[PDB]
């Protein structure tokens, strides 16, 4: 019963629409491209290396010129373009 | 200088002291009925 | 308040009562000009002060005089 | 008498409406009747639509209950506008038009309040008038 | 679907009523901090508030005060807090002086007694707040390093 | 001379600055080659620069230490063509434009729309009153003392005082 | 059809009789002048055509021939330019020697001195040194002579007596019925792929047909009398392909999809040409064909006669959500038929357009020879910017008239206009109280580091040698665009710009362009452009939502859109109406403005420009000082402005003392509004009351009665003598500077 206004009744479907949209954004990146950037893999799973990668050096966090910025950058932009469509259009049309 | 303690006891008390206890008893002064 | 005052050269051309924002102004009956009437100001305390009246006014100096006075939650035109 | 059971127009509302001024100090009224149900522009800022019949609305200005009179009487040819001065303890005073009739047309009744029995240029010097609360109309 | 209406279901009111402003998120949060919360005196508002506000309030006058780089500059950051901390005590209670009229009325913030009885909870919260915030910091080397001790 | 100043034809400071002008312009020159235009141009810069000089050394003009002529303004017939003369050709000038003005003023003012005559000029009749100004001081004096000039103080617009 | 062509024919006989009566057009005003006052009215209110009628047919007929006429303007402009570059310029000897000749396009005669304006600009030449950047623009376009000058100012003479002869026959003999204005779908189709398309595509032809060659025949060192005139390249396609060997096969490449074949004369290349410092022509060629293609592509989007295409207003209904009610209905109806917020639109757009073009234009520079002609880069910054910033600020002003005038809330309920007017109070308070924040975090770091400067704690300082406030996001993505050729741009050979990092492209011993670094200063200053940007905005906004009514003032729409008050009443009403908001933002554009170009200035001068010796090190104009000096006001105030002024004021006895003449005059200038903008009308009327009272005492009084200036003119003349006085100051103060050291 959460209500987004006043008197006003709406269902999030966040679970749905966080789903969807992870799922609906990755897939797509799983697409490779041979660029040092991306290393041979996808920009998800490019995404997913490096955040081992800086995670195997904790405390110390990535450098400026290291990809981790650029890669949560445009992984998370893409993410969150995705998300804001998904809940438009699951939200709205509901068909 | 003699009574050199004289400038570190009265400054603060001149710059921070009478200025909060002035600003403090005129804001009731002026706002009072 | 504000202080609004009519002096006897006025014609009665309504300009001033019409021209009022406030509804501070209106027309009275009386035997010193064509017209037959004269301005009032038994409302102000619901005056402004923005002299619309005094710019509507025909007569050669002003006819209606704004004199601007103790101010007032009214008078300052406040929303607040 | 303000009728508080009058409908108002349709509003969506806005950030320009009156403030806790309205509930603690005075707030003013306007109630009209239109012809039918069309779309004005509210004195503090958008568009609202008057109902066909008897419309009542709050405002926190006196200038402004006259301002939407003004409008309604120059584009909408409304004028049974009434105008009220409310106040917190329940006390409404009627205001506009104070004698049922608008005081731009004289009334009979009506007292003369303010008139100088002169012209302004004799008007009294204020070095005649100091230390004396003598007026400098005379 | 219209997600902003007039507020409290007035057209002619100065608000409107917003997901930011009316949303059941909001509505918990604005009626479960210390100073909507029912069921508080206002002395407990006041320590809660206090608590919060001087906790926080030694970290940037610790970190980049003139004494930052000597080595009592936690010391001088808490001494700074604490006079801040007064000064704003001294604000509460000239406000309440010159806001309220004496009333028997004391279980509401917005009275004389009700603001003294916050004031009186802001000072306390606020002198405990500061020395929990002294106590962490004097004692965990990650606080004094704000994380760098782990590098 | 006057005022402590020496003539500017045997002041030593004069002729510096004057060699000074011709050394600047003349450093100038070497840059380019005999017959281009910049090089007649220079040349003749350089030679207005010299005839100047000379010219302001044979005036009679005093130099002070500066090295610069300096006026001499108090009256004196031996200095009377630097402010006096030039004084009296701007007054003759000055006093044509407003007694010309001023009779354009008075015939538009018989007009049937006055500010049309205002706005949009009779070019005619302003070329005869911008002719007539030759004689303007007799002019002048003669619509002074046939009471024509001056309009007395109770025709005059005043505040209240 | 529903696009169709609809004219009158002589709908106003061409006359002189209205010439002859000034103020013709207004009713009011043409009752003729019985004050001064009538004078100014007279201009104030001429080109304001919905004032004096209320059919939008004269309105939208004035309208397009007033811009035809300002298009003859602007061609008889530029004729102009290639007239005195044909005459009077030293061209050719530029073209011989791009490096040691400063461009000079302007002779003035020997009157009174004034000969020493005609400066030795090398070439054995004298004249005023010009920055307007004409000599690299032709030398790109591949004019080799002063004949072909001739012929292009002949080419915009014509254009320009056609421009005006267009705009009589389009008003007085054939003018246009409101239905043929009113073709917003159409005039995009039309205007995105034949003017933006196929002028990008024409303009690609002459790049690749004429540009290239004779420009690859300039770098390789041919002089330009030995050069083949640029029809010989037009008609020998051996003469083409001995310089780019796929012209030798023809277009069979382009029809047949086959377009890496023309790679060696449309490249990707990217950075600079090493020989100019410009960039490779190739690259905008590829750059222009492809906005080409781009733009004819989107100009058969919006729907004409046949069914296909778009309809705009479905477009715009059916974007509409749950935050917004009807949402973008109402708009296609407003936007045809108030020309006021098409000129609101259009002149915001066209500013920032402009300021893009400054901050491009000096970043990657496209001209060759332009990028060390240092002169004519600080010259086209600084004019861009401001050209922007007064478009910007007019967008603001315009959008005020639209809402004042135009408006009408029953065809407005409920859409984006309505809830942006209902939650004004929202928005202007949230930015006053991010202005405040703005201003407090950004300012403030300035006056704190003058007191720790002052009080001699330099550790206590925000700089890079003590408290730090890095740019950390400006500078990754500095290494992500100096990462690019090769990772995120594959085919590209070196970066969009060396500004992000690189390498130091220098030509004749002079920087064209080096890596742009980024420290606490940078930090400080774009965070103070955020500052004053988002104060303009809020002065502007606030006057276009409060423009038709607010709490003080519930009838302001009645009053209009430029009143001077509303009276002394409610405490005082002055300044209240949208005008005024736009005379207080047009002055904080000039401080914005003035900031960014100091900036620009101090920083090029600073860290970029300079002359290149032995070893590769670069010396550069103020030797370093940014970085330590813009940190504070006094260091802004000494190194910047009290040193770099030494060139403008020392400047007398040479060809460059009509700057200082200028810099003096606009001071004096700028001195001068302070007259007009600090006093009030009531004064001047009594003091001319007494001066006619003197006119009075000799019979000289005139009959247009002399009045003070109204209270809106009073803050106008104000405001234009200061932007006058402070933009000319500065305009003598960098063209002089950059003159002499550049
Ligand atoms: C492909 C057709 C086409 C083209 C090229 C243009 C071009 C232009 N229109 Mg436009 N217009 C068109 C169709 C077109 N329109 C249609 C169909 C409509 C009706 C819906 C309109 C309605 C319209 C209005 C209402 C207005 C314009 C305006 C303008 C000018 C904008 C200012 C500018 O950048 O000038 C600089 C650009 C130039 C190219 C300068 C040269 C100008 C001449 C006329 C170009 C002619 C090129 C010619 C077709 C081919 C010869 C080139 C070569 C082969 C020899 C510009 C000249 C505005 C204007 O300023 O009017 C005067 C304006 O107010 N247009
Ligand atoms: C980014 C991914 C994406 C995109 C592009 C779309 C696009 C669309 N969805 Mg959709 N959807 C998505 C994710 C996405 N969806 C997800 C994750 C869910 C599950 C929660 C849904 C559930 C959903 C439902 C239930 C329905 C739609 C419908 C629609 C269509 C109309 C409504 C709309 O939002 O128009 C958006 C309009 C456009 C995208 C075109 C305009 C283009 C401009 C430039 C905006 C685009 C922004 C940018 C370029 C996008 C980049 C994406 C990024 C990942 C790189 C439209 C084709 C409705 C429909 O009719 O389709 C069947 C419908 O019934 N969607
Ligand atoms: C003449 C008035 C005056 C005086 C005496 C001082 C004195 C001082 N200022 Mg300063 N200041 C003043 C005016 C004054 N200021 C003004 C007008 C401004 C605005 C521009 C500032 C802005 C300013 C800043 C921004 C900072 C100082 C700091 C300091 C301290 C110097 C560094 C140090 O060793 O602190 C060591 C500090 C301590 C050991 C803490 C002392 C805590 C005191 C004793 C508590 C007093 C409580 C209160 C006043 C009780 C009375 C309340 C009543 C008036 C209502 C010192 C106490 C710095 C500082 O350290 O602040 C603490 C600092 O950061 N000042
Ligand atoms: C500050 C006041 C002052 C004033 C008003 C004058 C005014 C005059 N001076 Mg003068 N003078 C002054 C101070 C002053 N002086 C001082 C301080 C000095 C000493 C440096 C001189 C030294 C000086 C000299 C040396 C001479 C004058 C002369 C004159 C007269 C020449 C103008 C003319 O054509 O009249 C004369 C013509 C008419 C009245 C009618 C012509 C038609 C004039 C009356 C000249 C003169 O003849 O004085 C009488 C003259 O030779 N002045
Ligand atoms: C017909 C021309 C005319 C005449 C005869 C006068 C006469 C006078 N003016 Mg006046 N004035 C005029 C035009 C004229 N004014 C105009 C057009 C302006 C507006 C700029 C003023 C502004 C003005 C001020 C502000 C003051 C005077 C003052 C004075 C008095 C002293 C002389 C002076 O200061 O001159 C100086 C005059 C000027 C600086 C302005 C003159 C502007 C031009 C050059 C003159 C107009 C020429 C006109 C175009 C001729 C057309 C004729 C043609 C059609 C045939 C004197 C009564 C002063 C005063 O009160 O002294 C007691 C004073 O303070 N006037
Ligand atoms: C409006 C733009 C425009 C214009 C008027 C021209 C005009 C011309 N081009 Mg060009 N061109 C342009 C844009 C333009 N071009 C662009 C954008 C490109 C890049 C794709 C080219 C690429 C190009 C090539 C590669 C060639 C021309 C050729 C020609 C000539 C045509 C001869 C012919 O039909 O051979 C047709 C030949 C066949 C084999 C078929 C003529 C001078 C040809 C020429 O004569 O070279 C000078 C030639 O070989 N052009
Ligand atoms: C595409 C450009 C464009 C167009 C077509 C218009 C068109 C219009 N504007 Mg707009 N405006 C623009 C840009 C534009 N503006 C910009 C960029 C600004 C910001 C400065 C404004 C600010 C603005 C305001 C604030 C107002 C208008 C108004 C108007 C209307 C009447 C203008 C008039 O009669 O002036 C007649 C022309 C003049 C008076 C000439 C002005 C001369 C200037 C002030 C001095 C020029 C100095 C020169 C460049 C350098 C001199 C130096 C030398 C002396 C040494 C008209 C609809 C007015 C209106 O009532 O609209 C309803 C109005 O109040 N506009
Ligand atoms: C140098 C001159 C100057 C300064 C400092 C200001 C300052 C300001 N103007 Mg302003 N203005 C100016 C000239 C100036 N103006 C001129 C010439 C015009 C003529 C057109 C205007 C027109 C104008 C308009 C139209 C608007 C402003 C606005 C603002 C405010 C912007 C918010 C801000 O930066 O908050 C931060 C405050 C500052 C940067 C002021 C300096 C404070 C510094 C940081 C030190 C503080 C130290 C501390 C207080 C010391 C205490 C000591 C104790 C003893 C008191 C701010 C109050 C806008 C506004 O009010 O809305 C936000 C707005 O809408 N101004
Ligand atoms: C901006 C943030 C954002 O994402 O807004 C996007 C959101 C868009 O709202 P709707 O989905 O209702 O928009 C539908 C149309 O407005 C767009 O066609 O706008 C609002 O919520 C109103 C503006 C809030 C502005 C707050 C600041
Ligand atoms: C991070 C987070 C994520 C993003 C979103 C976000 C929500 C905005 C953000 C939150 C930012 C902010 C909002 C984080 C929330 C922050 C606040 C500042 C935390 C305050 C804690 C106060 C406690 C610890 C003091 C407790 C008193 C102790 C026990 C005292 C004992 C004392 C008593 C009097 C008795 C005597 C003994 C002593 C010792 C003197
Ligand atoms: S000043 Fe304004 S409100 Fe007062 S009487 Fe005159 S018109 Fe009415
Ligand atoms: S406007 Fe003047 S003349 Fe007319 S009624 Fe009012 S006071 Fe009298
Ligand atoms: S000072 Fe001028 S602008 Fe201000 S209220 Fe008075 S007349 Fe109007």
């Amino acid at each position: 019963k959460f209500e987004v206004s006043d008197g006003t009744p709406y269902d999030l479907n966040v679970p749905l629409v966080g789903a969807a949209s992870f799922i609906g954004w990755v897939v797509p990146t799983l697409l490779p491209s041979q660029i040092p950037l991306y290393g041979g893999k996808g920009l998800s799973t490019a995404f997913f290396a490096s955040i081992g990668t800086n995670l195997a050096k904790f405390p110390a966090p990535p450098g400026m010129t290291d990809p981790f910025w650029l890669l949560c950058f445009i992984w998370h932009s893409g993410l969150f373009a995705t998300m804001i469509l998904g809940s438009i259009g699951y939200n709205g049309y509901a068909a | 200088m003699t009574a050199a303690y004289l400038p570190s006891i009265l400054v603060p008390i001149i710059g921070l002291i009478f200025p909060g206890l002035v600003m403090a008893f005129a804001f009731i002064y002026i706002e009072q009925d | 308040s504000h202080s609004v005052k009519v002096y006897d050269t006025c014609i009665g051309c309504t300009q001033c009562v019409r021209a009022c924002p406030c509804d501070v102004l209106e027309m009275v009956s009386w035997d010193g000009c064509k017209a037959g009437q004269i301005a009032s100001a038994p409302r102000t305390e619901d005056c402004i002060g923005c002299k619309r009246c005094e710019t509507a006014c025909p007569t050669d100096f002003l006819s209606v005089r704004v004199y601007l006075g103790g101010e007032t939650t009214r008078s300052m035109g406040l929303a607040y | 008498t303000l009728n508080l059971q009058i409908p108002s127009p349709t509003f969506e509302g806005s950030t320009g409406g009156w403030l806790r001024a309205a509930e603690v100090e005075e707030k003013y009224a306007i109630t009209w009747t239109s012809p039918k149900e069309q779309v004005f522009e509210m004195p503090t800022g958008g568009a609202a639509i008057m109902r066909q019949g008897e419309n009542l609305l709050y405002l926190a200005r006196k200038e402004q209950c006259l301002a939407l009179a003004t409008q309604v009487k120059n584009s909408f040819k409304i004028t049974d506008y009434k105008v009220y001065r409310i106040f917190p303890s329940g006390e409404v005073q009627y205001l506009h038009p104070k004698d049922g009739v608008f005081p731009e047309k004289v009334n009979a009744g009506r007292v003369g309040v303010g008139n100088v029995s002169h012209s302004i240029g004799k008007n009294l010097n204020p070095a005649q008038i100091k230390f004396t609360s003598k007026s400098f109309n005379g | 679907s219209q997600f902003i209406k007039p507020y409290n279901d007035d057209p002619f009111v100065g608000n409107l009523a917003t997901p930011v402003s009316t949303s059941s998120f909001t509505k918990s949060l604005l009626s479960n901090l210390p100073a909507y919360r029912a069921g508080l005196s206002p002395l407990l508002r006041g320590v809660e508030i206090g608590l919060t506000h001087g906790y926080f309030l030694v970290g940037p006058f610790y970190k980049l005060g003139p004494l930052r780089n000597s080595d009592v500059a936690l010391l001088s950051g808490f001494f700074s807090a604490l006079g801040l901390i007064i000064i704003l005590v001294a604000c509460l209670t000239i406000y309440g002086v010159v806001s309220f009229e004496e009333t028997e009325a004391k279980d509401q913030l917005q009275t004389a007694k009700g603001w003294r009885q916050f004031t009186s909870g802001w000072l306390v919260g606020s002198v405990g707040g500061a020395s929990f915030a002294y106590i962490l910091i004097s004692n965990i080397p990650f606080l004094q390093t704000a994380g760098m001790s782990m590098l | 001379d006057v005022a402590g100043l020496t003539p500017c034809g045997e002041s030593k400071e004069f002729a510096r600055r004057l060699d000074g002008s011709v050394k600047k312009l003349q450093t100038r020159l070497k840059k380019y080659e005999a017959g281009t235009p910049p090089a007649l141009a220079l040349q003749k810069q350089i030679d207005k620069t010299k005839n100047r000089f000379d010219r302001y050394g044979k005036a009679g003009l005093l130099c002070g230490t500066d090295g610069l002529p300096h006026l001499i303004a108090d009256g004196r017939w031996s200095h009377s063509g630097e402010f006096v003369i030039p004084g009296l050709f701007f007054l003759y000038v000055a006093g044509w434009i407003g007694w010309v003005g001023r009779s354009y003023v008075l015939f538009a003012r018989t007009a049937d729309k006055p500010t049309e005559k205002e706005i949009i000029i009779d070019v005619p009749v302003a070329l005869s009153f911008v002719s007539t100004g030759f004689i303007w001081p007799f002019s002048a004096f003669k619509e002074f003392t046939s009471g024509n000039l001056i309009v007395p103080a109770d025709e005059i617009t005043v505040s209240p005082r | 059809k529903k696009v169709s062509i609809t004219v009158d024919r002589d709908p106003v006989a061409t006359s002189f009789e209205k010439w002859a009566q000034p103020g013709h057009f207004s009713r009011t005003l043409a009752k003729g002048p019985k004050t001064t006052t009538w004078i100014w009215n007279l201009h104030a209110d001429v080109h304001d055509f919905d004032s004096h009628t209320n059919s939008l047919e004269d309105i939208s007929r004035k309208i397009f021939s007033a811009h035809f006429g300002q298009l003859s303007i602007i061609f008889l402009w530029l004729s102009g330019m290639y007239f005195h570059g044909a005459r009077f310029s030293n061209y050719s000897a530029w073209l011989s020697n791009p490096t040691a000749v400063k461009p000079s396009a302007q002779v003035v005669w020997p009157i009174v001195g004034q000969e020493i304006l005609n400066g030795d600009v090398g070439g054995g030449f004298q004249g005023v040194q010009v920055t307007s950047g004409f000599f690299q623009i032709w030398r790109a376009s591949g004019i080799t002579s002063e004949v072909e000058l001739y012929w292009c100012a002949l080419a915009g003479l014509l254009m320009s007596g056609l421009m005006i002869f267009a705009g009589w026959f389009h008003y007085h003999k054939a003018a246009p019925k409101l239905e043929w204005f009113q073709n917003a779908e159409s005039m995009l189709n039309h205007h995105l792929s034949g003017l933006l398309g196929l002028g990008c595509l024409s303009w690609a032809g002459h790049q690749i047909h004429i540009s290239l060659p004779v420009n690859k025949l300039l770098d390789a060192g041919v002089a330009p009398q030995e050069i083949p005139l640029p029809h010989e390249f037009l008609v020998n396609r051996d003469l083409m392909a001995q310089l780019y060997p796929s012209f030798s096969k023809g277009l069979v490449p382009f029809f047949t999809l086959n377009w890496s074949e023309y790679s060696d004369f449309l490249t990707f290349k990217g950075g600079l040409n090493p020989v100019t410092g410009g960039l490779w022509l190739s690259d905008t060629a590829h750059h222009h064909l492809a906005l080409a293609v781009l733009f004819i592509v989107a100009g058969h989007m919006y729907r004409t006669n046949w069914g296909i295409g778009h309809s705009m207003k479905e477009i715009l209904e059916a974007h509409k959500g749950p935050f917004t009610g009807e949402g973008h209905k109402g708009l296609y109806e407003i936007l045809t038929t108030s020309w006021h917020a098409q000129l609101a639109i259009n002149l915001a757009m066209m500013g920032s357009v402009s300021i893009i073009v400054a901050h491009h234009m000096y970043a990657m520079p496209p001209y060759p020879y332009i990028a060390t002609d240092y002169p004519t880069q600080l010259s086209i910054f600084t004019h861009h910017m401001w050209i922007g910033g007064f478009c910007v600020v007019g967008g603001a002003a315009h959008a005020g008239i639209f809402m004042v005038r135009d408006y009408n809330p029953a065809q407005n309920y409920n859409n984006l206009l309505d809830r942006v007017i209902r939650h004004r109070d929202a928005i202007i308070s949230h930015l006053n109280w991010i202005c405040i924040f703005l201003g407090f975090h950004s300012f403030g770091l300035y006056i704190h580091n003058d007191t720790m400067r002052a009080l001699g704690r330099t550790q206590d300082m925000f700089s890079d040698t003590a408290i730090q406030l890095k740019p950390v996001f400006a500078q990754w993505v500095q290494s992500i665009h100096t990462l690019a050729p090769g990772n995120t741009t594959p085919n590209a050979l070196a970066t969009a710009s060396y500004a992000f990092g690189g390498d130091v492209v220098a030509v004749g011993n002079k920087v064209a362009m080096m890596p742009i670094s980024l420290g606490t200063a940078d930090f400080m200053v774009h965070h103070i452009h955020a500052f004053t940007i988002h104060v303009t905005v809020l002065i502007l906004l606030k006057g276009v939502l409060f423009s038709r009514n607010s709490r003080l003032i519930p009838d302001k729409a009645n009053l209009g859109f430029r009143f001077p008050c509303d009276g002394p009443g409610r405490g005082g009403t002055c300044q209240s109406s949208a005008w005024d908001s736009v005379f207080l933002g047009l002055f904080w554009m000039y401080n914005c403005i003035s900031v960014v170009i100091f900036h620009f200035s101090w920083k090029m001068q600073s860290d970029v420009w300079g002359t290149v010796q032995a070893d590769g090190t670069v010396t550069h104009i103020t030797g370093g000082n940014f970085a330590q000096s813009a940190i504070t006001i006094n260091g802004w105030l000494r190194d910047f402005l009290w040193a770099q002024a030494s060139q403008v004021i020392q400047s007398y006895g040479s060809a460059l003392s009509a700057y200082g003449l200028i810099f003096l005059g606009a001071h004096f200038i700028w001195a001068f509004s302070l007259m007009f903008l600090f006093s009030g009308r009531g004064y001047w009327q009594e003091l001319i009351e007494s001066i006619v009272w003197a006119h009075n005492k000799l019979n000289v009084a005139p009959a247009i009665q002399p009045r003070a200036l109204s209270i809106t003119q009073g803050r106008a003349v104000g405001l234009a003598h200061y932007l006058l006085g402070g933009i000319g100051t500065t305009w003598a103060f960098f063209l002089a500077r950059i003159i002499s050291v550049g």
